[PDB]
């Protein structure tokens, strides 16, 4: 359906540069707005940059601003990010990440497979214990909390939960912490507070298995959760 | 002789309906009427103006959560609107530029579109390809597609210039059922709530009612003196109102079949373009040939709101399900909507 | 004499003022309800009428209060006010006419590749340019020293007088070209052609001659006075006091017939035109009903009423 | 005011400069209106300027024309000919040796559809081409089957100026307007250039109109 | 034109067979639907600006 691989993750010298990109297709890229999401190589996953549907606003985090750039060039139909003064922290596996913005629509629905590349205030939300021990077929139910409320003026609350596959790249579950995501079965279903939030796993079986986070949206940060391996 | 002699038993047993019709009638609802405490004023300003398309707008169509709707004007574009933050969510090229209605799909998911090139076009609005692509083209007509409309996401009833109104279906791109009757070309249609049975007007100074499931007519509602160019239903299910080139918006009720009362003015001498309800009924909504639009009570008949914002003739009006805002469109190239 | 040549000159100034303020602001409503239609000119009829409408009621304070003998009863700062708009709007407004005449050429001869040309951008974006360029211009008039008196001080100093020729030489002759180049390309390009009949012909020949000459005869006699100062200057640095004298008298009253035509043409825009001559008939019909003066319908209920 | 609403904002700007840029481009276009009745000749322009409407699309010179032929429409005409007052022209086939044909000779009724259409009140200043067909059939073949009233000379040229007056004085609508006919030989070579340069007349008459001249 | 007239006529008989009621007591039906729906209806009765969606 969509093609979303990344080209030149491998070894650089620290302090050095790197040139990443993204080669898109079968989709209107050119009106899809573009992520990028790091991925420690241990445990850790967050946010990177953005970038515009008309390359028109940017935004990196604390420690990729300045030193890290991303582009983008319809015609050829990719996403380029030129990247400079590497070192342990930006050791990552980096993701590549495609968001489409308007009223409905569900933002970081597809994700691409991934760099390996090794050298050589924020808001805080704190999933409550990285490991649940489950049963094939029982009803379990996790939650992160955050900082400060995430529901705005206009009634909506911004939150999305992921689902890491073991050895593979993640999905979108539910979005703004109400509506599922398409592909996904009804089981799987968040709910909470305005400043609790939880999700409420029904009837697992053999293929839940994995680390979940949840995210923040109310701005462009998008700060992301410590995650829980949900093993059997 | 032999298709002279079926005539004059054709006409009394037109005869035969019209005084069962007369035997129904003694009282009008306007003396009913006469207790209840009339609406007064209803002064409406306008919240958000929806512009942003460059030729004259023809057709609108809500959707079902009362926040986005479709706009088509004869530019050739197909606009997904949204109402509260005023900013456009789809721009849709048309393949054809000649563009005279647009639905919205109960369930979100798709938007229609035809016109006079004798073809229907029907669009995916969320598609995994996340574009907007045309599902397939529809093409069964030899006239002018006046108005489609949006029975179910798979079952869709189309009104054509070719004096026939159709039923169809996506999967296969065929007529299931098509309905015949009307001599001349129809112009509008609005299908009742429960999606069963359904309302047709044409250029015959006349609406008949439609059956969806075996395509019979059903009833043959006249009174009219011209061409209908726009029809609505009442939400309650019970009744339908219509507009036409006479100046007149005309009452009727479905098995009571008569004309409860005309909407009729002196100075309104310009045609009616487009008519919907309130949920409640207690409410007409009304856009004229001339400039401005009009509110009319549903039930007494008086002058209740007068809504004078644009300075083309409008051509498309409609309301919100939960009653939230009513919006209008006219060739001015402008949507606004008051509340 | 030349007491009694300035008395009459200030009193016929006061005269077409007051003929020429209501015709200004009504051409200035006429503008701004037709620039709501898209025309690219229209935004410049709007500019020039603001443009007129800046100093048609400024000099007539001072001249009403008392014709200038150096006498300057307020602080001096409302009379440079005075002088920088006087300034400012006859460059602005010569060049707005101009830029007129430019897009009445580009809109006529070449009809078929302007259709991309005539976006309504670039009509603000010049309108704005030659605004803010004759500011600027001015500027220096402002930095001038010598507060004594600040109409002139051009009898004793020919430094300031360069600088008003340079200006002079810089605001008049040039538009005078383009106005000629304009009008006469005008003039050939509607004459080979054949669809447009014989009346129209005449008709667009009498406008364009119309404005042209009306512009030449008014502003050429202020030309051929600062070009004879300037030439006089330049040859005697080092009867002179009676050709001043007479020059004065001359500049004085050809500014004063300059500013006539400058309060004219808005007059003679709304008369040369017949679109205009309907439009500012429904106009006067609207003012009309606004005023109410007809009382027909009150009339006859009152007729009514006492039979 | 949160990430999502103006990332909004940015597509809704994004949408805007893509439809602006759309309607700058399209803009450009002449919209031409083909009235062309049955055996017209209507294969006949299309081949010289060369199931609902069709649309046809060519290039003279700098200036692109874009038409559309309304034909088999077999509705009501009042409906839809509002959906042309933006065209800028309007042309009209009409074949000239069909006048020894009655269904009622279809010369008559032609007028009939030339006096209605000129005489609307959406057409108050459009400019009116109408063309002709088959004359030298007409030429070859000629009076007193369809025009008895003329009692005149049945040579070719005074015939055919008989038959033009005439539908130029349909109707005093065409006072206002401008008719503009052309004796078409059907095998001339560019019967564009008399559309291209009535076209024009158009286009520098409606600039004046919209200059404020005339 | 012989065709049409059977199936114009068919139309009429299938029209015999039509309900009945009261037009009296079928405008009634039109009288309690609105004030059943009157009090959540927001043209008639315009909710405040808080409730207001649209300010």
């Amino acid at each position: 359906d969509v093609q979303l691989v990344e080209s030149g993750g491998g070894l650089v010298q620290p302090g050095g540069s790197r040139k990443l990109s993204c080669s898109a297709s079968g989709f209107a890229f050119s009106s899809f707005g573009m992520h990028w999401v790091r991925q420690a190589p241990e445990k850790g996953l967050e946010w990177v940059a953005y970038i515009s549907s008309g390359s028109g606003t940017i935004y990196y985090a604390d420690t990729v601003k300045g030193r890290f750039t991303i582009s983008r060039d319809d015609p050829k139909n990719t996403l380029f990010l030129q990247m400079t003064s590497l070192r342990s922290e930006d050791t990552a596996m980096y993701y590549c990440v495609r968001s489409i913005y308007y009223y409905g629509s569900s933002p970081f629905d597809f994700w691409g497979q991934g760099t390996t590349l090794t050298v050589s205030s924020d808001i805080v939300m704190t999933q409550a214990t990285s490991s649940v021990p489950v049963t094939p077929g029982e009803s379990v139910s996790i939650s992160c909390r955050s900082s400060k409320s995430l529901l705005h003026s206009n009634g909506n609350t911004y939150l999305y939960w992921f689902l890491q596959r073991p050895g593979q790249s993640p999905q979108l579950l539910i979005y703004r912490m109400s509506n599922l995501a398409s592909g996904v079965p009804d089981r799987f279903s968040g709910s909470g507070s305005g400043t609790a939030f939880t999700l409420t796993i029904s009837r697992l079986e053999a293929e839940d298995v994995g680390v979940y986070y949840c995210m923040q949206h109310l701005e462009y940060p998008l700060t992301f959760g410590a995650g829980t391996k949900l093993e059997l | 002789s032999e298709l002279d002699q079926l005539r004059q038993e054709a006409e009394q047993l037109k005869n035969q309906i019209r005084d069962a019709r007369k035997a129904c009638a003694d009282a009008t609802l306007s003396q009913i009427t006469n207790n209840i405490d009339p609406v007064g004023r209803i002064q409406m300003r306008t919240r958000r103006t929806l512009r942003g398309h460059l030729a004259k707008i023809y057709a609108m169509h809500w959707g079902t959560d009362s926040r986005l709707l479709v706009s088509a004007s004869q530019d050739g574009k197909l606009i997904i609107w949204d109402s509260y933050t005023t900013n456009k969510v789809h721009a849709i090229p048309l393949r054809s530029s000649w563009v005279m209605t647009c639905a919205y799909a109960p369930s979100g998911n798709y938007v229609a579109c035809g016109g006079l090139d004798n073809i229907c076009s029907i669009y995916n609005l969320k598609t995994r390809e996340g574009n907007v692509r045309v599902s397939r083209e529809l093409a069964g007509h030899t006239g002018y597609l006046s108005c489609c409309r949006f029975l179910d996401d798979n079952q869709i009833v189309t009104s054509s210039g070719d004096t026939t109104c159709a039923l169809w279906d996506i999967e296969t791109g065929q007529q299931t059922t098509t309905f015949t009757g009307h001599t001349g070309d129809v112009m509008s249609l609005s299908l009742a709530p429960d999606t069963r049975l359904f309302v047709s007007g044409a250029c015959d100074a006349s609406a008949k009612l439609w059956d969806v499931r075996e395509g019979m007519c059903r009833q043959t509602f006249t009174g009219h003196e011209s061409d209908i160019n726009a029809i609505c239903f009442f939400p309650n299910g019970n009744a339908f109102a219509t507009g036409s080139d006479d100046a007149t918006c005309r009452l009727f009720d479905l098995r009571a079949d008569q004309e409860l009362m005309t909407y009729s003015h002196d100075n309104i001498i310009c045609g009616i373009t487009s008519v919907s309800f309130s949920k409640s009924g207690r409410l007409l909504l009304a856009g004229y040939d001339d400039f401005n639009c009009n509110v009319w009570d549903a039930l007494k008949a008086d002058r209740a709101g007068v809504l004078a914002g644009h300075d083309n003739r409008v051509s498309c009006l409609g309301v919100t399900d939960d009653g939230m805002a009513v919006a209008t469109g006219s060739w001015d190239s402008f949507l606004k909507i008051w509340n | 004499s030349f007491e009694e040549s300035r008395i009459v000159l200030v009193v016929v100034y006061s005269a077409v003022c007051t003929l020429g303020v209501p015709a200004n602001c009504l051409t200035a409503w006429l503008a701004l309800l037709q620039v709501l239609q898209g025309n690219v000119l229209a935004v410049y009829l709007l500019c020039l009428a603001l443009c007129e409408l800046l100093y048609t009621g400024t000099l007539p304070l001072w001249v009403i209060y008392i014709r200038n003998q150096h006498r300057w009863t307020l602080g001096l700062l409302a009379c440079k006010v005075t002088a920088y708009i006087f300034f400012c709007n006859i460059y602005v407004s010569i060049l707005f006419l101009c830029c007129i005449s430019c897009d009445r050429f580009v809109a006529v001869v070449y009809a078929l590749e302007s259709r991309g040309r005539r976006r309504r951008r670039t009509a603000i974006l010049i309108s704005a340019c030659i605004f803010i360029l004759v500011g600027i211009v001015h500027y220096p008039v402002f930095q001038t020293e010598d507060k004594e008196t600040c109409f002139d001080m051009l009898q004793m100093d020919s430094r300031i007088a360069g600088y008003y020729y340079a200006r002079f030489t810089v605001g008049f002759a040039i538009p005078l070209s383009i106005i000629a180049f304009t009008n006469h390309r005008i003039f050939r390009s509607i004459k080979q052609s054949m669809g447009l009949s014989a009346a129209q012909k005449a008709k667009v020949k009498h406008s364009a001659i119309a404005v042209v000459v009306i512009f030449l005869v008014c502003f050429a006699p202020y030309h051929l006075v600062l070009l004879v100062k300037a030439a006089a200057f330049s040859y005697y640095r080092g009867a002179m006091c009676g050709l001043e004298e007479r020059l004065y008298t001359a500049s004085v009253v050809f500014l004063c017939l300059s500013t006539v035509n400058g309060v004219a043409d808005p007059i003679i825009y709304v008369l040369a035109t017949d679109h205009s001559r309907q439009e500012v008939s429904r106009i006067h019909k609207g003012w009309k009903e606004w005023s109410m003066k007809t009382d027909v319908t009150r009339l006859t209920h009152s007729r009514d009423t006492e039979e | 005011l949160s990430a999502e609403d103006k990332a909004a904002v940015e597509r809704s700007k994004m949408i805007d400069r893509n439809l602006r840029e759309d309607g700058e481009k399209a803009a450009r276009e002449v919209k031409l209106l083909l009235l062309g009745a049955g055996e017209s000749g209507k294969s006949t322009i299309v081949k010289q300027m060369k199931t609902g409407i069709v649309e046809t699309h060519f290039t003279f010179k700098d200036l692109h024309f874009k038409m559309f032929d309304v034909g088999a429409q077999r509705s009501e005409r009042k409906k839809w000919i509002h959906c042309f007052e933006g065209v800028t022209a309007i042309i009209f086939c009409v074949a000239l040796s069909d006048y020894d044909l009655v269904l009622m000779n279809r010369m008559h009724e032609s007028m009939k559809l030339f006096d209605s259409i000129c005489n609307n009140k959406w057409f108050t200043d459009t400019s009116i081409i109408l063309f002709l067909n088959k004359k030298d059939l007409f030429e070859e073949k000629i009076l007193t089957i369809c025009y008895p009233e003329y009692a005149g000379s049945n040579t070719y040229e005074e015939a055919a100026a008989y038959i033009q007056c005439q539908f130029e004085d349909l109707n005093k609508r065409k006072d206002t307007k401008e008719i503009y006919t052309h004796f078409t030989c059907s095998t001339d070579t560019k019967n564009v250039q008399f559309v291209f340069d009535a076209v024009t007349d158009v286009i520098i008459k409606n600039n004046l109109k919209d200059c404020g001249l005339f | 034109s012989i065709a049409q007239a059977r199936k114009l006529v068919e139309q009429l008989k299938m029209e015999a067979n039509i309900d009945r009621i009261k037009v009296s007591k079928a405008a009634a039906d039109l009288m309690a639907y609105c004030e059943a729906h009157a009090k959540e209806d927001p043209l008639l009765t315009p909710v405040p600006a808080s409730e207001n969606p649209f300010r």
